[PDB]
């Protein structure tokens, strides 16, 4: 089964990726603000004292 | 237990007998009877035709192969029809090529070749059912009893159905009478409707539906049926 | 004079008088060894006796007559005949066979040399048909039925129930030409690893006393007893063995032809249209024992009062297949 | 015990040696003290019963004069509060008690063992039992004049711990006799059966190949049957070579 | 903290003794303001009847702890315990990962046994980052 | 036969057809009698048949028969032999009683083939009720009673709440009530908007629907 | 091996593998087609909460077989893709050999003949 | 025999989707993340490195 | 589950004997063989008020002279029907003349046996055999009207009339004293209907039946729905004036 | 001494004709009712036995079944069927603490032997092995012999005939054949049994006779 989406997460963890991306998502979004959203989310499913 | 020597065709026993083997013999037994005597000029085969059905029309039992050879069932009639489709195929390959006509123990032999490889894979079967095959050749006059389990023995008497003993402790006696009776079909005749009447005790025999088939140096291969088995009762 | 423990609280006197039974396991009293020759008496105390249990002490004063040591229902050539009876026809035949034709010559089984079947063991299904069938085969003869509930040979006192087994074969022995039904024999138990599991003595001892009446003096020829059980595989060795059960039969299920016909002796109670027919009814329901016949019968009325009417037209009778068969789910 | 350590010769390897491991330390406990050493702790009877394995296991406490006491391992499993933790303390005591003394503890995998993986089905029963023997040997407490001696089918099956020193010191084998073996333990055997001048020991011994005391004596008792045949009061060659080859042929 | 890892018929035939009970208070007595808690993070075994109104009225679902949660946890239990000034506790609690509330009153108390055994009524912050580092690997096991 | 689970569906249909009737409901716990002791599950029996014929109209209403309520297959080889004698004292009881309008008998149980054929009984038991997660229409009556206890606000509609629900019990829509108004309490009012039920709702939803699977593919 | 016993009946006659192919269907979406009689109507239902996607890149409920074709389904995707491809191939043959724009029914035979296939015989589910 | 060492799950569940395939969902999520984003001037993948 | 190989004690698998079930499941054909003709009946069944007549098939053309019943799966029988026609085909190509309602009969059930990884010259390969029986009438030149009864097991009997259905008892026992050599087509077709619309529970009409004969007139004729209502409606006087 | 073979050939007659005829007290003990799921009895069971079986002497203890208890495993899975390993070994111990007596006899039977061991080959213990191997056709005519004895006869039985038609039957198969052939004979007419009789049990069905006229028309 597929489907096409505007954001979307597979693996582990993808409910709480998932959540955080349908919020911040626009449509006037450039890729340097993609790649900052992206480096949040990131961030927010990774518990660190610091990501590499 | 069960699931070790069934369905498994591969497995042995230290006797020698699967599961497969004994309900195969107990299948023969679930057709109708036919009885089979012989001299050594002529070979009969009578068989009773009974309906299983109120409705049901009688139908030929006893099919005749080749000018020569044919056969009569007992037992399961699918198992019956493929065995019989291989021997017409056989009985033609060897006319066209080797002119060979053949007798009952070549035949048999391959027979017993062909059920032994369906009795080595899965997704084949051994079978459900016995056939007394007569022919007349230059050896005179034969019968044979074929058996699943690959036992061939050509004899001058057997039957092979339900309730076989009524017949066989008949056809043992009456023995030594009828094999020294040469040229005369219609005393060996007679004597075929007698011993399937032991083997009947409490099933109909029908004066119109018995059919008995007979091959002989001075008999080609012919099935009376309706009227023609009148004189024999 | 029911008394199965006999204090007398410190009677005191000696060689002897204290006389005194008790059958309790704290404080065994023998007054074995033979005889004490007395017109009346052991000791005094409202409770001259010897327990259910006797130490010796060959009974003085009535002990062991107690009110109930009987509450089993008896049927002396039985109402049914025909019943939920009909498509059984290979069960039928058998009893025929066992039962029936003993009976009916006595003189023609002696005669051959064979004994018909001393005991009989029948499973399937249990009272959907069972215990009529058997009712039917008796009332043919005209032979009493008696029939015995498994569960009450289950009484919480001593011998209470070696009391109540023995009154039983004794009637039998008395009214015989007689069919002795057990329903149960796993209630008064068989085979189990419970006897370590420190209860089930009550339950050993009527079990041992009904193997010893049975095979020990009671005649089977034409006093027939039918055993009946729910797991067939829980039997105690002593009860499987021949010699006490030979017939094994199997409960078979009322057939095409069969629900057609009890659905018509069911109906006539019903006040239902005569002009439809039974075996309609019948080619919707799949294989039903007698108990479901009956369920069909009562629903087809439950619908008619639903559907508004006070007949119950064909279409009622089908509805009430639909939801008994579904609703069953075995 | 019902035979002298002596008169079951052919065993002489394992006789050897469980006698400087069991009988020393209990009729002389003086001379592992004055070493400073510990007096021997377990011994651990191993192979098929019956390989004269029960013999090797009578035979030692006889000489000793020690009581020999079996114990079934399964009695040991009582489903109550600490009777468990009872029955084992109470046959130590036992043995200190009524000195010195044999604790003959058959199958060591109904109160102990390895399980089916050391898990809870019902194998905690048996987990209360071991804890309670590897608890009193490591322990304060100890073997002196109580020994312990343990008997499985084949060693593997033990618990590692078992295993250790401190629990088991001393781990016996029994293997199947030699031809020299067989002969010992033939002669002693036909000895004490009355017997013709004719009867040959010989002729016996090498027709017997990996033969156990037991199979000595069916060989004995099978001439006996083709001996009560022949119609005499004692054994001759006749009844012997039919004995000694129905034996063989029965068995590898 | 009081784990048995549920049952499926020894605790809960036990729950369904206690269930006729609260059943029986809502009727003609009528009586609230008289409770029971359970807790329990398994329900795959465990009768969900509990956790109908009537019995259980009010499902709260317990926070996980975070970096920023961690940190105050340690700030009060320290509070106690003498201290090597320059210390930062932010610092110790970024290095746990996981953590719950146990875990934290055991990096105080395993700080304070290196100190100890150091023969030191102060602690530097060093002891406590290896402190919680060993608090980690017990979370792991098994 | 009442199905499904209690509280809700088994315990709810019982108590209110009882009250209907001004009958005793008499409720028992199948289980407990399970007892560990050979012979003593019979006695238990004998004592709730004894009070129904002595204390009629009644409904018994037996809970979870499904410990004493087995009948196996074996007594040998881990067959434990109480628990069938009691599931036979009981079965032996019921076929003995029989009425027109005395005792209506309740049972409560999720299994049907650890049951005999013969405490079925066709013909005593021919009713099959069951337990469903209700319809439109009825979710509406199940609402409308509980929002007139309620202080609220007039944003809150019935037909808003029901387009997002999915079919659910009774008994989530009492819990989502309580959730509610603990959030408005929380806040200080008394005031229950459509935006507290519809989380509470939510939160239930999801803590009773730990399994999922995805149906539309 | 996996030529035999994937379909077979039981003795109460249901057969295990359709049994468990119809409830994939009260599963998934809801297609209804109701007909005039000289139009027909085919109503979807596509049923997503997460509301993250586009219709032009979420597959169609209604696909071309033809221009004067149409097919819709219910169930699962995977499966449905196996049976469209076959129906375009049997489209194109039939207009090839016959020489006749399509008739719909013979295109029905073609992808029934194909789901009783893998039923009947094993080497495929 | 060897005719019923067959798994036999590479049939259906009841529950509308095969034994294996669910089964096989949960490696997944047990292993590594990969994340799409589609933006309006480009398409940005993450990916965190398993080890 | 169950090999391929694994027989009950009688020689029979438990596979074939489990098709055999599924068939009596299915709807009531009924087949009478006269030497007037041979008529058939089936109930055609409208599974709902908006199934449309006649897009269920359960009478068929295997040649126009030929016809067949079928009673179990409609889906499990269009592999024999299949097979039947491509049968009557060839056998015309080659020989220019019609196939024998026998031998028809046979070349279907041949393949109907099969199942497993087994050969021995023929070639099997299915799962399972088929869950459908089908009577099979036709006419040839020699024996003129015939009628046989097919099973899926590999196993054929020749008939004179034939009931199969749930409504197989109360239809075979009717048969045998309805039965006669030879009988007008007109009358035979009237009771036909007749024996249906007693071993049928609810009311027979037309939207439910579809009649069919095979004629030496004009070979196979499937009688329509129109033409056979008038005939129900004439039932319903004639069945009420016996009563 | 040690028995094995199929029973029902007449094993356990044998046991009992040995005890009859020697004067010793006949003690069965099924080896399944020593089998307890409960800590340590069956084991008592066992010692029971033998000591009784010593003031009652002389004695045969006649345990039928010993494939129930010879189940003692190789493994270290011993633990949970340690029941069964305890009273197999327990008889063997105690067997063998003597040698000079005989004045307790041990028989056991075995469906067929399985295991074997130096144990289960010594003398006081389990030395003597002797099979029960299926018997034969004249032996079968003998056996039947014996039943139609106690039968009414006209005289026309032909015993031959039936034995050589019976396929490794045992002593109880041919007895029930007995009693089913006199039924027959009830049916008949007759009151006393002619061969036919006998002729007709064996064509009912025992896996290789049957009547049907299926499959052929």
């Amino acid at each position: 089964n597929y489907t096409g989406w505007k954001a979307i997460s597979v693996g582990a963890n993808t409910s709480a990726a998932q959540t955080l991306l349908q919020m911040d998502y626009k449509d006037d979004m450039k890729v340097d603000d993609a790649i900052e959203l992206a480096l949040k989310t990131l961030s927010k499913t990774t518990d660190s004292s610091a990501l590499t | 237990f069960r699931n070790n020597y069934d369905g498994d065709t591969v497995t042995f026993s230290p006797t020698g007998r699967l599961f497969q083997v004994e309900y195969a013999l107990e299948a023969i037994k679930q057709g109708s009877v036919t009885v089979g005597l012989r001299s050594n000029t002529h070979a009969v085969l009578v068989a009773l035709k009974r309906n299983a059905d109120e409705l049901s029309s009688y139908q030929k039992k006893i099919i005749k192969c080749d000018e020569h050879m044919g056969l009569s069932l007992a037992g399961l009639a699918p198992d019956a029809r493929v065995l019989s489709n291989y021997l017409r195929q056989q009985c033609n390959y060897s006319s066209l090529v080797f002119n060979r006509k053949l007798a009952v123990e070549r035949a048999g032999h391959l027979l017993c070749d062909k059920a032994q490889k369906n009795t080595q894979s899965y997704g084949g079967r051994p079978y459900g059912v016995g056939l007394l095959i007569i022919g007349y050749d230059k050896s005179g006059a034969h019968l044979l009893e074929f058996q699943p389990s690959g036992n061939v023995t050509e004899l001058y008497g057997t039957a092979i159905g339900a309730r076989s003993q009524g017949a066989k402790t008949y056809l043992e006696r009456t023995l030594d009478t009828f094999i020294k009776i040469d040229g005369n079909p219609d005393e060996l005749i007679k004597a075929g409707v007698e011993a399937i009447s032991q083997s009947l005790r409490d099933e109909s025999l029908t004066v119109d539906n018995l059919s008995i088939a007979i091959v002989g140096k001075d008999t080609p291969f012919t099935i009376y049926d309706g009227e023609a088995v009148a004189k024999y009762i | 004079h029911p008394l199965q423990v006999a204090r007398c609280t410190k009677i005191i006197k000696g060689e002897d008088a204290k006389y005194v039974i008790n059958l309790k396991q704290i404080a065994k009293f023998v007054v074995g060894l033979g005889e004490r020759v007395s017109p009346t008496d052991i000791e005094e105390g409202m409770r001259v006796g010897v327990d259910r249990s006797k130490y010796n002490i060959e009974l003085p004063l009535p002990p062991r007559i107690d009110p109930s040591v009987t509450m089993m229902t008896v049927e002396e050539k039985p109402d049914v005949t025909y019943s939920d009876v009909g498509g059984c026809k290979d069960q039928i035949e058998k009893l025929r066979e066992v039962v029936e034709l003993p009976l009916l010559s006595p003189e023609r089984f002696a005669t051959l040399g064979i004994d018909p079947p001393k005991g009989i063991l029948l499973y399937g299904p249990p009272g959907t048909g069972k215990t009529l069938c058997a009712r039917a085969v008796a009332n043919r003869t005209d032979a009493t039925f008696i029939r015995v509930i498994g569960s009450e040979l289950v009484q919480k006192y001593v011998g209470e129930g070696a009391r109540m087994v023995r009154e039983l074969f004794e009637m039998a022995r008395t009214k015989k030409a007689c069919i002795i039904f057990f329903d149960e024999i796993d209630a008064v138990g068989g085979a189990r690893f419970d006897d370590g599991a420190g209860g089930d003595n009550e339950v050993q001892r009527t079990m041992l006393e009904l193997i010893t009446q049975l095979d020990g003096f009671d005649p089977r020829g034409n006093i027939k007893v039918m055993f009946a059980t729910n797991r067939p595989n829980t039997l105690d060795p002593a009860l499987l063995r021949p010699g006490r059960i030979d017939r094994k039969v199997e409960f078979s299920l009322p057939d095409l032809e069969g629900r057609a016909n009890i659905f018509r002796i069911h109906s006539k109670s019903m006040s239902v249209e005569r002009g439809i027919r039974w075996e309609l009814i019948s080619r919707l329901c799949p294989n039903s024992t007698g108990a479901e016949l009956r369920s069909v019968c009562t629903e087809a009325g439950m619908f008619a009062i639903r559907a508004r009417r006070k007949v119950a037209t064909e279409k009622d009778f089908l509805k009430a297949v639909d939801k008994v068969i579904s609703g069953y789910k075995k | 015990g019902e035979i002298t350590f002596d008169g079951i010769g052919g065993l002489t390897e394992q006789i050897r040696e469980l006698r400087e491991v069991i009988e020393l330390p209990l009729k002389n406990p003086e001379i592992f003290q004055r070493v400073g050493i510990k007096p021997p702790k377990g011994v651990l009877l191993y192979g098929p019963p019956g390989t004269g394995k029960t013999l090797l296991a009578k035979a030692v406490a006889a000489t000793i004069g020690a009581n020999f006491i079996f114990s079934p391992a399964s009695g040991i499993v009582d489903k109550y509060i600490g009777e468990s933790a009872r029955i084992i303390r109470e046959m130590f005591a036992y043995a200190k008690e009524h000195e010195p003394c044999i604790i003959f503890m058959d199958e060591v995998d109904a109160i102990g063992g390895r399980r089916f993986s050391e898990g809870t089905s019902a194998d905690r029963e048996i987990q209360r039992t071991l804890m309670e023997l590897l608890t009193q040997m490591d322990g304060f407490d100890n073997l002196g004049q109580t020994k312990i001696i343990m008997a499985t089918n084949r060693p593997d099956t033990l618990d590692p711990a078992l295993l250790r020193p401190g629990r088991l010191d001393r781990k016996v084998e029994i293997p199947l006799p030699n031809e020299a073996g067989r002969l010992e333990i033939f002669k002693i055997h036909t000895a004490k059966v009355k017997k013709t001048g004719e009867f040959d020991f010989e002729a016996a011994v090498k027709m017997s190949d990996g033969f156990n005391g037991a199979d000595i004596r069916n060989c004995a008792t099978e001439a006996g049957f083709f001996a009560i045949r022949d119609d005499r009061d004692h054994i001759n060659p006749d009844d012997l070579m039919k004995a000694v080859r129905k034996v063989a042929e029965v068995k590898k | 903290s009081t784990r048995v890892e549920g049952s499926g018929g020894g605790d809960s035939e036990v729950q369904r003794t206690m269930l006729e009970l609260l059943n029986q208070l809502d009727g003609f007595e009528t009586s609230k303001n008289i409770k029971i808690i359970m807790a329990t993070n398994r329900l795959d075994i465990l009768d969900p009847a509990l956790l109908r109104p009537g019995r259980i009225d009010r499902k709260i679902e317990f926070p996980p702890p975070s970096v920023a949660a961690r940190a105050e946890i340690l700030r009060i239990h320290s509070r106690k315990m003498n201290l090597t000034r320059g210390i930062n506790l932010r610092k110790v609690a970024e290095k746990m990962n996981g953590c719950s509330g146990a875990d934290v009153k055991g990096v105080c108390t395993e700080a304070g046994m290196y100190a100890l055994r150091e023969r030191r009524i102060h602690v530097t912050q060093e002891d406590f980052e290896l402190a919680v580092g060993k608090v980690m690997n017990k979370n792991q096991e098994t | 036969i009442l199905y499904g689970a209690p509280g809700t569906g088994k315990t709810l249909l019982a108590k209110a057809v009882a009250n209907q009737t001004s009958a005793t409901f008499l409720r028992i716990v199948g289980s407990e009698l399970i007892q560990k002791y050979l012979g003593d599950g019979p006695r238990l029996c004998r004592q709730i048949f004894k009070v129904a014929g002595e204390n009629a109209p009644s409904i018994v209403f037996i809970d979870e028969i499904d410990a004493i309520g087995t009948k196996r297959y074996d007594s040998n080889s881990g067959g434990e032999r109480e628990i069938q004698r009691t599931m036979l004292e009981l079965l032996n009881q019921l076929d003995g009683f029989d009425d027109r309008g005395d005792v209506k008998v309740i049972m409560a149980t999720n299994k049907i083939e650890t049951l005999d054929p013969a405490l079925i009984r066709p013909g005593r038991i021919d009713r099959k009720i069951l337990f469903e997660n209700p319809d439109l229409s009825t979710k509406k009556k199940i609402l409308g009673i509980h929002t007139s206890k309620m202080n609220l606000s007039e944003d809150v509609n019935l037909e808003t709440l029901v387009t997002t629900k999915d079919d659910l019990s009774g008994a989530d829509i009492q819990a989502m009530c309580t959730e509610a108004g603990l959030l408005a309490l929380r806040e200080r009012r008394m005031q229950v908007t459509a935006e507290d039920f519809k989380q509470a709702k939510e939160r239930v939803m999801k803590n009773k629907v730990e399994e999922n699977l995805e149906g539309l593919y | 091996g996996y030529d035999r016993a994937l379909s077979i009946f039981s003795p109460d006659g249901h057969i295990f593998q359709v049994e468990y192919a119809l409830e994939a269907v009260k599963r998934g979406t809801c297609a209804v087609g109701v007909k005039g009689k000289n139009c027909v109507v085919l109503g979807c239902e596509r049923r997503s909460t997460l509301k993250l996607q586009d219709t032009r890149i979420t597959p169609s409920k209604v696909s071309k077989i033809d221009s004067h074709v149409v097919l819709s389904f219910s169930g699962l995707n995977a499966d449905s893709r196996i049976l469209i491809e076959k129906a375009r191939v049997e489209a194109q043959s039939h207009r090839l050999t016959l020489e006749d724009p399509v008739t719909v029914e013979y295109l029905t035979r073609y992808v029934a003949g194909v789901q009783q296939r893998y039923t009947q015989s094993g080497g495929v589910r | 025999g060897s005719r019923r060492y067959d798994s036999r799950t590479t049939i259906f569940s009841p529950e509308g989707r095969l034994y294996q395939v669910e089964y096989a969902l949960e490696s997944i999520s047990h292993a590594g993340t990969a994340i799409g984003i589609m933006a309006s001037d480009g398409i940005v993948l993450a990916a965190e490195r398993k080890v | 589950d169950r090999g391929v190989s694994t027989f009950s004690p009688e020689g029979r698998l438990f596979q074939v004997e489990y098709s055999l079930e599924a068939i009596k499941l299915g709807s009531t054909a009924i087949g009478i063989a006269t030497k007037e003709g041979v008529v058939l009946g089936v109930e055609k069944r409208a599974t709902s008020p908006l199934l449309e007549s006649d897009s269920i098939e359960k009478i068929v053309e295997i040649d126009r002279h030929i016809g067949c019943a079928m009673s179990g799966l409609t889906a499990d029988a269009r592999s024999m029907i299949e097979h039947a026609r491509t049968a009557a085909v060839t056998h015309n190509l080659y020989y220019d003349e019609d196939i024998n309602v026998e031998s028809l009969t046979q070349s279907v059930c041949d393949l109907a046996l099969r199942f497993g990884e087994g050969a021995s010259g023929e070639e099997r390969l299915m799962s399972r055999p088929f869950g459908v029986a089908l009577l099979i009438a036709g006419h040839d030149a020699d024996d003129g009207y015939q009628l046989f009864h097919a099973e899926p097991s590999g196993t054929f009997y020749r008939y004179n009339a034939k009931a199969i259905g749930s409504g197989s008892e109360g239809a075979q026992a009717e048969l045998l004293n309805e039965w006669h050599s030879s009988l007008t087509l007109k009358e035979a077709e009237l009771l036909v209907l007749k024996i249906l619309k007693q071993v049928m529970e609810e009311k027979l009409d037309e939207n439910n039946a579809q009649l069919s004969c095979i004629t030496k007139q004009d070979g196979f004729k499937i009688y329509d729905n129109e033409k056979t209502a008038e005939l129900i409606k004439e039932l319903k006087e004639k069945e009420a004036a016996e009563s | 001494a040690l028995m094995y073979g199929p029973p029902g050939t007449g094993k356990t007659l044998l046991a009992r004709a040995c005890a009859a005829q020697t004067n010793a007290t006949f003690l069965k003990l099924a080896a399944p009712q020593l089998v307890q799921m409960y800590i340590g009895e069956g084991a008592k069971l066992v010692r029971d036995a033998f000591a009784l079986a010593k003031e009652k002497a002389p004695t045969i203890i006649f345990i039928d079944e010993l494939d129930a208890i010879g189940t003692k495993r190789f493994d270290s899975e011993k633990s949970g069927d340690r029941e069964v390993q305890r009273t197999m070994l327990e008889l063997l111990n105690q067997l063998d603490g003597f040698s000079s007596d005989d004045r307790v006899k041990v028989l056991a039977a075995t469906n067929r032997v399985d295991v074997l061991d130096p144990a289960l080959l010594r003398s006081g213990r389990l030395d003597r092995k002797i099979e029960f191997p299926l018997p034969s056709e004249d032996s079968r005519a003998q056996i039947l012999q014996i039943h139609s004895r106690k039968m009414t006869t006209d005289d026309d039985i032909n015993w031959q005939e039936l034995a050589r038609s019976t396929d490794e039957f045992n002593g109880a198969q041919l007895k029930a054949v007995t009693v089913e052939a006199g039924m027959i004979a009830l049916r008949n007419g007759q009151s006393s049994v002619k061969h036919e009789d006998f002729v007709e049990g064996i064509s009912e069905v025992q896996a290789r006779k049957s009547k049907s006229v299926s499959f052929y028309a």
